[PDB]
């Protein structure tokens, strides 16, 4: 199934356009840039926060299965911990905003990379 | 029901900060008067947001309009206050600790007042 | 029922002056970047909202899924060209043209694209 | 039945002080621009807000639009001088003082048509 | 149903981050105090909206008073840290560590002691 699905995997694929604009515009970013994806971090995070909130009263008025749960939870936790991290990087801060936009990108890359082969595999065995 | 005074006691007290803050938030920051802006459309959504429950509730419980318009009228007030400190902070220093002073013994004086309006209130029922 | 459809397409159509004023509003004022920031966020809960009451209506009342793809991809490309506009606001007198351009030029025909599929959807409705 | 007619009316007199206090914040200080669009963004979710509330209201029970046809439109001309204002702003004092009594003179007169409409159906409703 | 437990704690993690990243984002970077305040408001919808959220939870399902004492008293800290952690960072090397050190010092031991509350509530829960 899931329509959702693709509105999920968009928002999540838009949202790392920001992490990675975010990111990218770090070092794209001009000097008030870093207070700029400041107000990304926040925006970023109540986006989030309320997609928290229609999960989980979806998951309550349909049946409940985490798994993929834990994929949304995970992968959410970590663009968060990056974008605080950014912000804390970004805070702390040319040498890792680079390379931050190299680590971004990379752990999104693989975290996605993992998240997508986790569905691969999800919908492998269940196919099956 | 002392519940839901609790947390809307609180959401105007903190607010009164915001405001006094704001406020002196003039006199102590004067410069980051944009920082005041976004405070406004902050403490502006809260507001709104805490409208619609008071009203969603009233609704669904016992209506009486008494009470109502001492609630509606303080956050008008924080609210106008709000404005005005966007005007006077637009405007922004001599008149400041009397903004201050006048800011202080007129939310004092109708917090006072309207403590007496539920006070005075109180007695006759007592009585 | 056409009440859905009216402001919907107001949403867009204003929205189109965000981004036309966001593409607009650097050619013209690039100095408003990260204010323009301001409006990537707010334009962007105001249509990731748009999406849920959407949502509901939809689901609420069944419809074909064919009409909604549109509406993703509408919004998806203001989205996408934001993103862009805002790499290009990042990175951004011939590049804005250039982007506008680019944008206006596309969008009136994605636009157009998408009002055809409704005109001709509408052909085929009409008869 | 004046018990939200009432709060409608003072989101739309405070948010003409946003307005009026955005354009009237132009000519007291100009560096506010940006500052003005984060009034912009703040003015239009909250009005974006407030036509869900009416949205799921109207749905309890169905009758005139009047005032919401009416207070639609009010919406939307705040909203579209929002964005001339943006754009006036965006484009960007004689013009301020122009866009200042132009904004006035109109929203005195749409709120003085408003207003009317508001009295007008006040009376033949009535009737 | 450990599922509200998880994402409140969550909230709290991060917001802690927000107000040591506030806290440490002062220190580190202080220009970015209005940028701050921008977070402040953020910081305080989002844990508003979360009263709320948890407020039709507990009134639905009820559950012991005593147990949300705790997230009113570290919730109203983490307020009241804000407001003076803004009026410090407003009033704001040494003084940040300062202030840092007393935040974390405090937050460590209130979410030490709220913990053990948790932990002591927790042995008795486990036997």
């Amino acid at each position: 199934p899931l329509f959702y699905i693709i509105n999920i995997i968009a928002p999540c694929v838009l949202i790392s356009s920001l992490v990675v604009l975010v990111y990218f515009l770090p070092a794209q970013a001009g000097g008030q840039k870093c207070t700029l994806s400041i107000s990304v971090l926040l925006a970023q995070t109540i986006f989030l926060f309320l997609i928290a909130q229609k999960v989980p009263e979806t998951s309550l008025n349909v049946p409940l299965i985490g798994k993929y749960l834990i994929f949304v939870m995970f992968v959410s936790m970590l663009i968060v911990m990056n974008c605080v991290i950014v912000l804390n990087v970004s805070l702390r801060t040319g040498k890792v905003i680079d390379k931050a936009c190299f680590w971004i990108a990379l752990l999104l890359f693989s975290i996605g990379t993992l998240a997508i082969f986790l569905t691969g595999h999800f919908n492998q065995v269940p196919e099956f | 029901p002392l519940f839901y005074v609790i947390n809307f006691i609180t959401p105007c007290v903190l607010i009164s900060f915001l405001a006094s803050l704001a406020f002196y938030l003039p006199a102590e920051s004067g410069e980051k008067m944009s920082t005041a802006i976004s405070v406004l459309l902050a403490q502006a959504v809260f507001l709104l947001l805490t409208s619609q429950r008071l009203p969603e509730t009233a609704l669904a419980v016992p209506l009486i309009g008494k009470y109502l318009m001492f609630i509606m009228s303080l956050v008008t007030g924080v609210i106008v206050n709000c404005g005005i400190v966007l005007n006077f902070h637009f405007r922004t220093g001599q008149t400041i600790d009397r903004l201050s002073m006048f800011i202080i013994t007129p939310v004092m004086v109708l917090g006072t007042i309207f403590i007496f309006v539920m006070g005075n209130f109180n007695h006759p029922p007592a009585k | 029922p056409l009440y859905f459809v009216v402001n919907v397409i107001i949403p867009c159509l204003l929205f189109s002056f965000l981004t036309g004023l966001v593409f607009y509003l650097p050619t013209d004022s690039g100095e408003k970047m990260t204010l323009s920031i301001s409006v990537l966020l707010s334009l962007t809960v105001f249509l990731l909202v748009i999406v849920e009451l959407i949502p509901s209506t939809s689901s609420a009342v069944p419809l074909i899924g064919k009409y909604m793809l549109f509406t993703m991809i509408f919004v998806i490309s203001s989205i996408i060209i934001t993103v862009v506009v805002i790499n290009t606001h990042h990175r951004s007198a011939m590049v804005i043209d250039h982007i506008l351009l680019c944008v206006f030029m596309l969008i009136c025909i994605i636009g157009t694209v998408s009002v055809f599929a409704g005109r001709l959807i509408e052909l085929s409705q009409e008869g | 039945p004046l018990f939200y007619i009432v709060y409608t009316i003072i989101p739309c007199i405070l948010i003409s002080i946003l307005a009026i206090l955005v354009f009237y914040l132009p000519p007291d200080a100009g560096e506010k621009m940006s500052l003005s669009i984060s009034a912009l963004l703040a003015v239009t979710v909250f009005l974006l807000l407030l036509a869900d509330k009416v949205p799921e209201t109207s749905l309890s029970v169905p009758i005139i639009i009047r005032y919401l046809m009416f207070i639609m439109i009010l919406v939307a001309f705040s909203v579209i001088l929002s964005v001339v204002v943006l754009n006036l702003h965006h484009r960007s004092a004689m013009v301020a003082d122009r866009l200042f009594l132009y904004v006035f003179f109109v929203i005195c007169s749409i709120g003085t048509f408003s207003i009317f409409l508001d009295a007008s159906h006040n009376v033949p409703p009535d009737n």
